[PDB]
């Protein structure tokens, strides 16, 4: 994932 | 739907009673717990360090890399004393200034970290030529990236904590305020521009958006601006504070899920992060900031909601980091006992460190990076040793 997804 | 993501918490609240082994009357740690607390610190380093041979050499921020190790290092020697400690910070230090790649402006993820970690490093060590070079870096970084969005990760108050943090660690003003206030002013500006450009304006005056989504929280979203628009660091102007912050606030407070709970973005219906990346655990800042400027009881009942969220659904199945872990979490406890020096806050934060003990006997995930400053053990080492003088902890890489 991308840093804070969702 | 909170509950899936959360062990069930297995601890009593406070008590006068159950409180006594932990603190005494004036909310000091006894000796005790102290040093159970500074054996599971000794006990989890030894890890760390063996684990981080194992890190990419290429990563040098602060969230997941190099510069964040070497933040954990110079916390610890502030607390412990040890000189060993400041020349770990050293090596990791020097890792990371190999590692700027002039991508991003920010603390956490860009060359801000690095930059401003090695200005302290390198003052704490009486090497003024050393410390110099790289506040004149930093200062310079700016230009390098217009058009940054407003958030902590990659944008605006994320290269404003960098410059923070150097000021507050000399002690004096290295860099000029002048610095800090045109960023602010860019950030009033922006966030007025996107509120009119939608026409927000009449709800909320301000707003901010990154990769395209309205995000709420700390990490990406409204409540990590607003709790930097409020701090007095940033010199906002009464004016601006009260006809522009305030009801921006207000906006975000009126997103709020019946559990207490903030949704990630604006318009999700799910009530499911306590994080401090999404929901309570970051949205708490934003309230106690909110109440220490404005004095409205709302924004402290709406921050007794967080704490009690997050004392039932916050030690996370998802492991015991900072930026969505227990040890995050445990933050949130802190800042409120801070606030209002109810020893019942101070109480839920030792018993979330005594969770932080029992690390890796709980079934938890193994983190992306397993022992960074924001995913892994070194967070979860940092807030263990920041716990051990209550008054004094923050939140790192972000707090002010
Ligand atoms: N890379 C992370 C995992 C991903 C993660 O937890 N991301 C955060 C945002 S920074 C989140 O809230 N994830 C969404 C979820 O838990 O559903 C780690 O190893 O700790
Ligand atoms: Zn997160």
């Amino acid at each position: 994932g991308f840093l804070t997804e969702y | 739907h909170m509950a899936q993501r959360a062990f069930p918490n297995p601890y009593a609240d406070y008590n006068k009673s159950l409180a006594e082994g932990y603190f005494d009357a004036a909310g000091r740690l006894t000796p005790e717990f102290s040093q159970r607390l500074t054996n599971k610190i000794r006990e989890l380093l030894q890890q760390m360090e063996r684990g981080l041979k194992s890190a990419d050499p290429r990563d040098g921020t602060g969230y997941t890399g190099w510069a964040g190790i070497a933040v954990l290092y110079l916390h610890l020697y502030d607390v412990f004393g040890d000189p060993a400690y400041l020349q770990l910070a050293h090596g990791y230090v020097k890792q990371s200034l190999n590692c700027l790649t002039k991508r991003s402006i920010t603390f956490l993820c860009g060359d801000a970290g690095p930059l401003a970690v090695a200005a302290v490093l390198y003052h704490k060590m009486n090497n003024e030529k050393q410390a110099e070079d790289c506040i004149t870096r930093l200062i310079h970084l700016n230009k390098i990236d217009p058009h940054a969005p407003n958030e902590m990760l990659y944008g605006r108050i994320g290269y404003i904590y960098a410059l923070l943090f150097v000021n507050k660690n000399f002690g004096v003003e290295k860099i000029p305020q002048s610095h800090i206030q045109q960023i602010c002013e860019t950030i009033l500006t922006s966030g007025e521009n996107l509120a009119r450009k939608r026409n927000f304006t009449a709800k909320s005056p301000l707003m901010y958006e990154w990769y395209q989504e309205y995000y709420v929280g700390a990490a990406h979203g409204l409540a990590g601006i607003y709790y930097y628009l409020m701090q007095p660091s940033l010199q906002v102007s009464q004016g601006k504070l009260h006809s522009l912050v305030k009801p921006s606030v207000d906006y975000v407070c009126q997103l709020k899920f019946p559990s207490g709970n903030y949704p990630p973005c604006i318009g999700d219906n799910r009530d499911l992060l306590v994080h401090w990346c999404h929901g309570a655990p970051g949205v708490i800042y934003m309230l106690i900031q909110a109440y220490k400027v404005f004095r409205e009881e709302k924004y402290l009942c709406d921050a007794y909601q967080c704490a009690d969220v997050i004392w039932q659904y916050g030690l996370l199945k998802k492991g015991y980091g900072l930026c969505h872990g227990s040890a995050g979490n445990a933050y949130a406890f802190l800042t409120l006992y801070n606030l209002t020096q109810d020893m019942k806050y101070l109480y839920r934060a030792c018993k979330f460190a005594e969770w932080c003990l029992e690390y890796g006997e709980h079934g938890c995930r193994t983190p992306d990076t397993p022992f960074s400053l924001f995913e892994g053990m070194a967070g979860t080492i940092y807030f263990l040793a920041d716990l051990l003088v209550p008054t004094k902890a923050r939140f790192p890489a972000f707090e002010l």
